[PDB]
């Protein structure tokens, strides 16, 4: 049960090692993608956003899972730099069209009967 | 069995190569094409004059849906609810209700033309031939709303095309 | 036949009636509220009541293959006249 | 016996992040587990034998035009099928849904008889047959 | 056939395929866990995940098999199994006009080394099994998305993925660009519970468990 | 039309006659194509020796149908594994001998003529009998029997709401579609509904192999290869 | 201990003495077709669809009322057992009116499901059909006696389960009219459960009549709050509202019965 | 059809074939659209004599995959006899 | 040098909804799958499905 | 034998002008590489059952035209190709070594459809 297959990394140490340089690539690209995709957002909000999706799953301990998001996250940086994706495909991450969802208990209660 | 399609044996006699040189120099095969299309022009066309004349159709044609009624005039539909259960696109929505007489038919027969796919399964599903789908195909429109047919719309259309579909199923129910 | 709502709004056979405000009514503005004038309930009620002297009568509905699944409704109830479920038209036995 | 650069992970296996169910559909979905109870007017029982993965029902409002049941719960119309139960729960935590079960209501053995309907002292004498 | 309704069987192919099943069975008792020939003369080779190259390379170059045609490979996401995925290759032999099916089990995380070397037809046949299901294929040229939308999230063919998904598009005139929102349908799917409560064909009935 | 257990309805009376009239005149229409294109130099030079693939790579690429036959591969599903009536009919499979686009074009137009052979043989040998199996559990009963026989009503009822229950198991059934080898692999849960259906798309392998053919050719030939791949995308996109 | 040994189409199983054939079948998972026996409602033995042939039998035994003993191989899938089911079912179905489209039992009818599994695929009937005059025993449950197949499940349910003697089968021959003969009413506090025991659409709920069909009704599990008994019930919801309430299987709380107020 | 013999000659000569023999359009040869009612046959098992469904159980007669080997002198065979090299089409061998 | 046939510009649920449609309801999908070869698709489906059912269609 | 065949009917496949001995020195090679494999191996008994047996007529009968139906293997110019894969395949399971017991028994009752 505990003994299992190393898809790409034995230990969580080399898991971050795969996260590191991929973040470096996912850090370097921002000025060029923002340039040729012809957006309006600034580079810095692109930079701190890259942090944002690097954050939500920064809580798993299984080495296979984390490096599975490594290849998962490896799979859009080229989908962007070879202009395969669209402007609608990277503004999608910049969730903008929806009104701010409710955070306080009062706001949920006012809106409707749904947790 | 089988047969080859490109095993070609170009005879290398002085006769045959003359034709090949004649073919290349004087565009004989290209002239074959010109005389081929010229014969087509000298033929009649087959463009039907729509709407002054339309395409040839068949009694089994599947077109726009229309709920019918008995010779007495009461709606054939009894809300058995078979048609939506087989409806491959779930375009048929319906809720039955008690009626004053007790012949409790449906208060809702709404077929979404933009979801329905005109398989004709509804006809085969209906045990009383209530929902048939008529020969009409001109029921185009300009707003998406007018394609959300409701119980009233089907009933009106059934009363409209009643003259046509009655003969269609008359001449086709033996096949069915 | 067909009746009329207080807002005119000819009420369909089911009984639908948009009330006074009912903002949804605005869709009928500049358009027509499609209603079938023929109402099934009163268009069959006036049909003549069949008089057949037997306990069980088939109710195929005319054109057996073209009609509706043939039923074998009972004719022994003298209080009211037994009708086919699908057909709706009424069978009564003359003095049973 | 399967040595391929063998590694060991003792953490309970969760795959939520890679599956990518949105974060409001990962914790706010109380997923309850039961064996479907047989329809009480259907004597057949070839439904009381598996386990399902039904969710909690959410708001269902009527469409303004055509009286639909417009629903913003993407996950409402989805149930899985599980032969036994701990795999059904083993499915449950690996994507980390709010989790509870219900034990299979096994039919108790009914001590049946036919001579009881014709007794001499006992009241099980049937009054009609 | 004295009973034209029922489909006639063919035992001649049936036990010949059964003979070939044992044939491959004895060669690789380390890989072939399960061999099964069904009623309709279909042969199944249940293999271990490690065996995607050897048995397929065996089935492709052997003199008595000559199965070089990759018909298809597909996954069958079964939640109740500990190994949810079931990659099912299909092989066709021109020389013996037969079909061979091989199955390998997998979790979400366990990888399958790519069979591109064995069947180079399989190049594009993982780019969607990775898309639809999410089973990652090791040492493979490219694992790109070709069925799901660009940057789409999830593996839709997974049986835990809803029919309608999660994102619906619409052209927003505020930003002059189509954008995604949480899905909300005009009408919800009127799911039907059409499984009869009375037992079907007792031939494949499950044993008392 | 093609439903499990046969066909839904009968041919209308005289339908075979009209298709017979059509069958007679279509051989001429094929001649129009060949006269228009087969010997035309502009057609050939844009097509001959273009997008050639060897037999081994063609088979390894998972190709099917005409894709293999154009490269001289000796294979045809209707002949090697004759499904349905295809065993009780004679036709010549048009095997090419070059593997380039032109060889397939000759193979396809020959497939037209050989298809016309099947129409004639099926026309003169159309047997009488029923349209669907005589098993109401999988074939809906006749409309006439629907409204007189109670068993028909139940069988028609449960078939159109629940549907027939297919025994559990799995099967990859393969037929030679005009595009290629179109096979459907489905797994039956044993309920009245399928569990998972996988369809073999001939275009899928063909479009997968589009990379190999295009090597060594121009874009004005890339359009040509896309044409001969018979890549109808709804078929390739599944 | 005293558990007698017996076979079931092969495999052997021990079983408590006095147990009937039906109650021996499901020990391995056999739900032999039944139409007049309810596991918690007496034993009728009249539907005869439980007829399964025993080994070396000269005649088919009624699995409902036959106590099984040592060495009786239950020949479930035997040709004669299937032959007995086929013949006996067509007799039930013979006089059954063609009401499936108009009958609310459609989609959850035991008569329909049986004919799909254990039934023919055509008719050999060439005569008329019996027509039973309808009755009226209350506004809560409809009465359509032409669809009845005289399983007598109601009269036992009234006699013991409901504790009221107001149901019976008057007549003779084909004329088995099950009802009340005289005009009467049936509002026992458990009279609502008479609907579920009925295998056909002969008894159906007037409030639920012509409102929904089984396949669309999404089911949910909840509790009864009309009474302190807290009965387990399943709520039917379709298109965003509730139509009918069914009792659930809970031997401790409600068995499979609920009060009329709850239903 | 309408077309005079003059330009019929033009079509025939330019196309190198006679087109009046068969044309891409339709004419009176088409069966008229009011075909008589049919009398479609009955099923092979439509007899009311012995017709028990216990005989034809197509769905039921299917059996699980036969167990032959499970994890829980000899001869070499093939899944089928090797294919037979079909001969040329006697009608037309070489196009 | 290299050509990438980026496909998916038409990818519908297809197989995904077939898990939710009955066999009869799933039949029209094949008509729309390889849409230019109408009957040849549903030929495969019927041949496949009737094979599992162990039922062969009448010769007509 | 006879006049050398101009083309084998399969593009990419070439007509070898010395096919009989090419089959000979190929067929010896699988027999040679089979020597490394153990005697108890199921591969070897099947190998030698069809290798030197089919080395039989090619050694004895020299006419490749008659050799077509001696092996029922189609045209000789792909039989030697097929022999090549067998030589190739023999190298493959010189490494797979499949005659050990199963690497792992199938975990619980994962098989046994339906569920
Ligand atoms: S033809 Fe009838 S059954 Fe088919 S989708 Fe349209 S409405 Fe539904
Ligand atoms: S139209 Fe026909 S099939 Fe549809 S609900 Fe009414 S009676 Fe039933
Ligand atoms: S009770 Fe059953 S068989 Fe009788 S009409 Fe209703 S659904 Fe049909
Ligand atoms: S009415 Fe229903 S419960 Fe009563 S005897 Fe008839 S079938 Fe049985
Ligand atoms: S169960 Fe034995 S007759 Fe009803
Ligand atoms: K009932
Ligand atoms: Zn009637």
């Amino acid at each position: 049960g505990t003994s299992v297959k190393p898809i790409f990394s034995r230990d969580m140490n080399e898991a971050k090692r795969r996260v590191r340089e991929l973040y470096r690539a996912w850090y370097r690209e921002v000025p060029n993608t923002v340039h040729l995709f012809q957006l309006d957002i600034s580079v810095k909000q692109g930079r701190d956003k890259v942090r944002e999706m690097f954050m939500k799953n920064a809580h798993v301990t299984d080495p296979r899972v984390v490096d599975l998001l490594v290849i998962k996250g490896k799979m859009e940086l080229e989908e962007t730099i070879n202009v395969w994706k669209q402007r609608t495909h990277i503004m999608r991450f910049f969730h903008e069209t929806e009104a701010p969802r409710p955070t306080d208990f009062l706001s949920k209660f006012y809106v409707g009967h749904d947790p | 069995t089988y047969k080859f399609v490109n095993m070609r044996e170009p005879s290398m006699d002085m006769k045959s190569v003359t034709d090949r040189a004649a073919q290349t120099l004087l565009w004989t095969e290209l002239v074959r094409g010109l005389g081929m299309t010229l014969s087509y022009l000298f033929r009649e066309p087959a463009t039907i004059n729509y709407p002054f004349e339309k395409g040839p159709l068949s009694p089994r044609f599947r077109g726009e849906h229309a709920l019918r009624r008995y010779p007495s005039g009461e709606e054939r539909c009894i809300a058995c609810k078979l048609c939506e259960a087989v409806c491959p696109a779930q375009a048929i929505t319906i809720e039955a209700e008690p009626r004053a007489d007790g012949s409790r038919r449906t208060t809702r027969y709404d077929i979404d033309m933009t979801k329905c796919i005109y398989c004709g399964f509804c006809q085969e599903a209906c045990p009383v031939d209530a929902i048939v789908e008529g020969p009409n195909f001109e029921f185009s429109t300009e707003t998406h709303e007018e394609l959300l047919y409701n119980k009233e719309k089907l009933l009106n259309n059934g009363d409209k095309w009643e003259a046509e579909i009655a003969a269609n199923i008359q001449a086709d129910y033996l096949y069915r | 036949g067909v009746r009329t709502s207080p807002t005119g709004e000819k009420v369909t056979h089911t009984g639908q009636a948009y009330d006074d405000g009912d903002y949804r009514r605005v869709r009928f503005s500049d358009r027509q509220k499609e209603v079938n004038e023929n109402f099934a309930i009163d268009l069959i009620a006036e049909q003549p009541v069949s008089e057949v002297g037997s306990r069980v009568i088939s109710c195929d509905g005319g054109g057996g293959a073209l009609g509706h699944p043939r039923v074998y409704i009972n004719l022994d109830k003298e209080t009211k006249t037994g009708t086919c479920g699908y057909c709706g038209l009424q069978f009564r036995q003359p003095h049973h | 016996t399967q040595d391929t650069q063998l590694i060991a992970v003792d953490e309970k296996l969760d795959i939520t992040t890679l599956t990518g169910v949105p974060e409001e559909h990962i914790k706010t979905r109380k997923v309850r587990i039961f064996v479907p109870a047989r329809n009480n007017m259907q004597s057949g029982v070839n439904n009381t034998k598996k386990w399902k993965m039904e969710f909690d029902t959410r708001e269902r409002w009527e469409n303004p035009l055509m009286g639909w049941s417009s629903t913003a719960d993407p996950l409402s119309n989805l149930v899985l099928t599980f032969s036994t139960k701990e795999d059904a729960v083993a499915f449950a935590e690996k994507n980390g849904w709010s989790f509870d079960v219900e034990e299979r209501k096994v039919p108790k053995p009914k001590s049946k008889s036919y001579g009881a309907n014709f007794s001499w002292n006992k009241r099980t004498r049937v009054s009609t047959k | 056939d004295t009973r034209p309704t029922i489909r006639p069987r063919n035992d001649v192919v049936h036990k010949q395929l059964s003979a070939f099943g044992q044939y491959v069975a004895e060669i690789l008792p380390k890989y072939v866990q399960q061999v099964q020939v069904s009623c309709f003369n279909e042969l199944e080779i249940f293999i271990h995940p490690d065996g995607v190259i050897p048995v397929l390379t065996f089935l492709r170059d052997h003199t008595n098999a000559q199965f070089k045609s990759l018909a298809d490979l597909t996954a069958v996401d079964v939640p109740t199994r500990q190994n949810r995925f079931e990659i099912v290759y299909n092989l066709l032999s021109l020389r013996f006009n037969s079909q061979i099916r091989v199955k390998t089990y997998t979790d979400e995380l366990t990888p399958i080394e790519s069979s591109v070397t064995v069947y180079k037809a399989a190049n594009w046949y993982e780019r969607e099994i990775w898309d639809m299901f999410g089973v990652f294929f090791a040492n493979h040229p490219d694992l790109r998305r070709i069925l799901t939308g660009y940057g789409f999230e999830g593996h839709p063919f997974r049986k835990d993925f809803p029919l309608s998904g999660y994102v619906e598009l619409r052209y927003d005139d505020e930003v002059k660009r189509v954008v995604a929102e949480p899905v909300e349908l005009a009408q919800e799917f009127r799911k039907f519970d059409l499984n009869s409560p009375w037992e079907a064909f007792p031939a494949y009935r499950q044993p008392p468990e | 039309y093609i439903r499990p257990g046969g066909v839904h309805q009968d041919l209308p009376l005289g339908l075979l006659d009209d298709i017979y009239e059509f069958s007679k005149n279509f051989s001429f229409r094929i001649d129009e194509l060949e006269e228009m294109l087969t010997n035309n130099r502009i057609w050939r030079n844009r097509t001959v020796d273009i997008g050639v693939v060897t037999a081994e790579d063609a088979l390894n690429y998972g190709f099917s149908g005409v894709m293999l036959r154009g490269s001289g591969i000796q294979w045809d599903l209707r002949k090697t594994q004759p499904y349905d009536v295809y065993d009780q009919v004679e036709f010549d499979v048009p095997i090419g001998s070059r593997g380039d686009c032109y060889d397939r074009y000759l193979c396809r137009v020959e497939e037209m003529r050989q298809s016309l052979r099947i129409i004639s043989q099926c026309l003169n040998k159309m047997p009488p009998g029923e349209i669907k199996v005589d098993d109401a559990k999988v074939s809906p009963p006749k409309r006439a029997e629907m409204k007189t026989s109670m068993e028909s009503l139940i069988h028609h009822f449960k078939l159109y709401t629940e549907g027939y229950q297919v025994p559990p198991g799995a099967t990859y059934t393969a037929i030679e579609a005009p595009k290629g080898e179109f096979g459907v692999y489905l797994v039956s849960d044993g309920s009245s509904r399928p569990y998972r259906c996988k369809i073999k798309a001939p275009g899928f392998a063909h479009l997968a192999g589009l990379d190999k053919m295009s090597k060594g050719h121009m874009l004005a030939d890339v359009v040509a290869i896309i044409g001969t791949q018979d890549i109808v995308f709804g078929e390739v996109d599944r | 201990s005293n558990l007698i040994e017996v076979f079931v189409d092969g495999q052997s199983v021990m079983v408590e003495p006095g147990t009937t054939v039906l109650q021996a079948c499901e020990k391995v998972g056999m739900q032999i077709p039944r139409f007049c026996y309810h596991e918690r409602l007496s034993v009728a033995g009249n539907c005869r669809m439980c007829l399964v042939e025993i080994e070396k039998a000269p005649k088919v035994v009624a699995a409902c009322a036959m106590p099984v003993m040592k060495g009786w191989n239950i020949l479930t899938n035997s040709e004669k057992s299937k032959k007995a089911r086929e013949g006996v079912m067509e007799f039930l179905l013979a006089n059954h009116p063609l009401d499936c489209p108009i009958c609310d039992q459609g989609g959850e009818c035991d008569l329909q499901d049986q004919s799909m599994m254990f039934g023919s695929d055509r008719s050999r009937f060439l005569e008329g059909k019996r027509a039973v005059e309808d009755k009226n025993i209350g506004p809560l449950v409809k009465t359509i006696m032409t669809r009845c197949i005289q399983c007598t499940r109601c009269i036992r349910f009234a006699s013991e389960i409901a504790g009221v003697d107001d149901l019976g089968t008057t007549g003779r021959g084909n004329d088995m009219q099950v009802g009340t003969y005289i005009e009467k009413m049936f509002m026992s506090e458990l009279s609502g459960n008479i609907i579920d025991i009925c295998p056909v659409g002969a008894l159906t709920s007037k409030p639920y009549a012509f409102t929904a069909r089984p396949w669309e009704t999404r089911k949910t599990e909840s509790i009864d709050v009309m009474d302190a008994v807290g009965s387990n019930i399943v709520v039917s919801t379709r298109t965003g509202e509730v139509m009918r309430i069914l009792p659930r299987m809970h031997e401790d709380i409600n068995e499979e019965w609920i009060s009329d107020k709850t239903r | 059809a309408s077309a005079t013999r003059v330009i019929q000659l033009l079509r025939n000569w330019a196309s190198g074939r006679d087109l009046q023999a068969k044309l891409q359009l339709r004419y009176q040869e088409i069966s008229k659209r009011t075909q008589p009612p049919p009398k479609l046959p009955v099923g092979p098992s439509h007899k009311l004599s012995n017709n028990y469904y216990c005989t034809r159980d197509g769905r039921r007669e299917a059996m699980p995959p036969s167990i032959v080997m499970s994890s829980q002198e000899k001869k070499a065979v093939t899944p089928a006899p090797p294919i037979k090299r079909w001969e040329l089409s006697k009608d037309q061998p070489y196009l | 040098r290299k050509c990438d046939p980026h496909i998916g510009l038409l990818h519908r649920g297809t197989e995904k909804l077939i898990e939710y449609k009955t066999y009869l309801q799933a039949l029209p999908y094949f008509d729309r799958l390889d849409y230019v070869s109408m009957m040849c698709n549903e030929q495969a489906y019927s041949l496949a499905v009737e094979k599992l059912l162990n039922i062969q269609p009448p010769p007509r | 034998a006879g006049l050398l065949k101009k083309t084998t009917g399969l593009v990419g496949l070439a007509v070898c002008e010395t096919p009989h001995e090419r089959l000979k020195i190929l067929y010896t090679k699988i027999l040679d590489v089979l020597g490394q494999i153990p005697k108890n191996a199921a591969y070897r008994k099947y190998t030698e059952q069809i290798t030197n047996e089919k080395l039989g007529m090619v050694k004895a009968e020299p006419d490749v035209k008659k050799l077509e139906e001696q092996l029922q293997g189609g045209q000789i110019e792909e039989v030697i190709l097929q022999a090549e894969n067998e030589l190739s395949l023999a190298r493959k399971m010189l490494r797979w070594k499949p005659w050990e017991p199963l690497v792992e028994e199938p975990p619980a009752n994962q098989w046994k459809w339906p569920i």
